[PDB]
């Protein structure tokens, strides 16, 4: 909420898609997602460690989170209840092929 | 000696109270302190680890150059690495980004 009305948010993010992606997320997990997404944004500027002292007005004057930060953030936060569907998506890691008509009939049925 | 890097781009100064009993809770303005350092000491060559004595509004302070960033005229960006090694020195200018850090005692406000 505050992020948007303070003009710190890129215009590219569309919330509906975010809601779509997060299947089994609980109400307490979305907040960590926000935190992680912001953490990437801020880290791009500071670069803790090696490239220190780059902090300056110009950098901090135009901070905005981007969509890909959230996409990256999905790799850190993981559901707690959506742990059995992962098995299902990995069951078809081998791919699928339609070498016969039959398969189409079966799936249709 | 320096060849090119002859001016001070950014200067980091640790500020501390000389007299433990002379602590004052007054809010010190960084801009005024920087102006004080420049007005009293201008175009002066400074090294890391050099000590100094500052009289600001009757208050006497120990100043400690923790690190120095030497930049040459014409450098749009401060790409130079800030050197903690004592060898780097530069000449003060009225535009150095002066960062004041609390002393080890941590009493200066």
């Amino acid at each position: 909420k505050k992020m948007r009305e303070n003009n710190m948010m890129s215009d590219d993010v569309n919330l509906a898609e975010l809601a779509a992606l997060t299947k089994n997320f609980s109400g307490a997990e979305i907040e960590g997602l926000v935190k992680s997404a912001s953490s990437f944004a801020i880290n791009k500027t500071v670069n803790i460690g090696k490239g220190a002292t780059k902090l300056n007005t110009k950098d901090i004057a135009k901070l905005k989170v981007t969509r890909e930060d959230f996409l990256n953030a999905l790799n850190d936060v993981t559901p707690a209840f959506g742990i059995s569907e992962e098995d299902l998506k990995t069951c078809v890691e081998g791919g699928m092929m339609l070498y016969s008509e039959r398969v189409n009939s079966i799936l249709k049925n | 000696y320096s060849g090119k890097q002859s001016y001070l781009g950014s200067i980091d100064i640790d500020i501390s109270f000389r007299a433990r009993g002379k602590a004052v809770s007054t809010v010190f303005d960084q801009d005024e302190l920087a102006k004080q350092f420049v007005r009293c000491y201008e175009s002066q060559i400074f090294s890391p680890t050099q000590y100094l004595i500052m009289e600001f509004q009757g208050h006497f302070f120990d100043l400690k150059i923790r690190n120095v960033q030497a930049i040459d005229l014409g450098d749009i960006e401060p790409t130079s690495a800030v050197a903690t090694g004592i060898e780097t020195k530069g000449i003060l200018t009225k535009q150095t980004q002066i960062n004041f850090f609390k002393g080890r005692d941590g009493l200066v406000n």
